[PDB]
RNA sequence: CCCAAUAUCUACAAUCAACCAACAAGUUAUUACCCUCACUGUCAACCCAACCAGGCAUGCUCAUAAGGAAAGGUUAAAAAAAGUAAAAGGAACUCGGCAAAUCUUACCCCGCCUGUUUACCAAAAACAUCACCUCUAGCAUCACCAGUAUUAGAGGCACCGCCUCCUUAAAUAGGCUCCACGAGGGUUCAGCUGUCUCUUACUUUUAACCAGUGAAAUUGACCUGCCCGUGAGGCGGGCAUAACACAGCAA
């Protein structure tokens, strides 16, 4: 059907204000106590996955420059070597994704 | 005794090995055509620019 | 179903309503003189 | 009422569903990570474990081999899967993938998550740690350890 | 985007055009001219529907060499929509076997048949229609007609031939001759089935929540209760009564 009667402000500020409808505190917001940013407790801190997800792009980066086309995921192990590292006794076998930049301090 | 499935690129997908794949297709409708009649009409029966 | 009454073609749009017909006739000529009057720049289709 | 169903619904209907877990699950084994909508991660992480189950049994089986077929959409990875993962693998009996949530995505505001396969070549997720050993709680913690151990 | 003039001609189809068979009957001779390529369309995701599951002629591809994306994220409540499955029974549902599943039979009324009609509630038992009959009309160059009583116009009717107690257990239902036909109306046999006895499960859309964009009818004011009486949320007499979202329902 549709109203009878306009409805006032004071009733519409008794739901629109109601606490059901308030956005609520969060309770669970804090800071990496290593690195500093803001983070909720279950969650990855934004700065850092951001600075890692950059850091898989150029990794993928090189690994299709190499591959060169479609259709060739190798069938051995990967390893991937920043400037002035030789390829550890563990890696023979394994191919080589080589970058030109310092080994970030937090890939170890 | 491994068998592998073939390394192709798959048909029905919209990609561009798929078109090219779907190209191999039809030149081997052709290929294995054996009146000339028939060889050249699927290899002129497709009006473009 | 309706509302597509117009299937526009330029021959009928310029033989039904063009300046030569309204000149071919004293009452498309009032119509012309009118919508000289009235100012339009639109006098024939 | 919906009791004791395990299976989220989404797609066009269970065939759809397959298809786009088989997305997410070639895509996973491709590039060894990725970043999907956390329920269809959570849907997906199941068949990615079984898959290398099916895996650890090797090329001969041909029950394996079909099914690495129908699940693996470009064949170049059921050698990987054959060759890499499951090789990868022999020692771990379960709990090869690992999967976090991260920040909500920044269109339609969806629940993410990043699922990977444990022990890639890639740089290492941020994952939380623990309250390091020498803070104060687990200090004290650590002096009942040596009491309650001198005792028993 | 065209053509120098004048006279002449111009009897026999098309259908693979040959066999059979039909009816609706389907340019040059003379005179004049020895000049050369100008001008315009050419795009696109497009047009008519106020922006659009609608409308749009032809050629070719007949499932695609071309073209596209049914799900913003989640959960899997009701009511609703579409679909799939169903024990025993198989129309007991209901106005009616509408819908669905299966494929058979028999009759009756009306109309001869194919066709046409109320663009947007009626497709029919109405209109038209071959066949028959009645009335008018003796005839030139703008219709009837470049026709002439076996013709033309206007009406009625509707080929043709013949004349001017059973059914059910139970029943208010069904039972001029005249083949063929009907999305016409009524009845019946057999089957079939979630129509029903009597509902149930799953899937999709809707849905509910998160995020973006964001209408419309309606609206005197409202601080918007129940029962009995008067003539009803609002009056009277009793009763009840802390405020506030959200999803349902329809008194
Ligand atoms: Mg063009
Ligand atoms: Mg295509
Ligand atoms: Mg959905
Ligand atoms: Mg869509
Ligand atoms: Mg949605
Ligand atoms: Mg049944
Ligand atoms: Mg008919
Ligand atoms: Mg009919
Ligand atoms: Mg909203
Ligand atoms: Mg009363
Ligand atoms: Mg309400
Ligand atoms: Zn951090």
């Amino acid at each position: 059907a549709a109203p009878k009667n306009r409805r006032t402000i004071e009733v519409n500020r008794c739901r629109r204000r109601n606490p059901q409808k308030l956005i609520k505190v969060k309770n669970n917001i804090d800071v990496c106590p290593e690195c500093g940013h803001l983070k909720q407790k279950h969650v990855l801190c934004a700065y850092c996955y951001e600075k890692v997800c950059k850091e898989t792009a150029e990794i993928r980066r090189q690994i299709g420059k190499q591959e060169g086309g479609p259709f060739k995921a190798p069938t051995i192990e990967t390893v991937v070597l920043y400037t002035g590292e030789t390829p550890s006794e563990q890696d023979q076998g394994k191919r080589i994704i080589e970058r030109d930049r310092k080994r970030p301090s937090w890939f170890t | 005794v491994a068998r592998y499935p073939p390394i192709v690129a798959s048909m029905t997908a919209d990609s561009k090995a798929a078109r090219l794949r779907r190209i191999e297709r039809w030149q081997a409708t052709v290929h294995a055509a054996e009146s000339v009649d028939e060889k050249l009409r699927i290899l002129t029966k497709m009006q473009f620019m | 179903a309706r509302g597509n009454e117009y299937q526009p073609s330029n021959i009928k749009r310029k033989n039904k309503h063009g300046w030569v017909r309204r000149l071919s006739t004293p009452a498309g000529v009032q119509v012309i003189l009118r919508r000289m009057l009235k100012g339009r720049k639109s006098l024939s289709h | 009422i919906s009791h004791g169903r395990v299976f989220r619904r989404m797609g066009l209907g269970p065939e759809s569903r397959i298809h786009l877990l088989r997305n997410l699950l070639t895509g996973l084994v491709r590039h060894e990570r990725i970043e999907a909508p956390w329920a269809r991660v959570d849907e997906m992480r199941g068949y990615a474990e079984k898959l290398i189950d099916y895996g650890k049994l090797g090329d001969t089986n041909e029950r394996a081999m079909r099914m690495a077929d129908f699940w693996l959409t470009e064949k170049d990875l059921i050698p990987k899967l054959f060759q890499v993962l499951a090789p990868r693998y022999k020692d771990q009996t379960g709990g090869y993938t690992r999967m976090l949530q991260i920040p909500n995505r920044s269109l339609d505001r969806a629940k993410m998550a990043v699922i990977e396969y444990k022990g890639n070549c890639l740089p290492p997720l941020p994952l939380p740690r623990r309250d390091s050993h020498l803070t104060l709680l687990n200090q004290l913690l650590q002096g009942l350890r040596q009491d309650l151990r001198q005792s028993q």
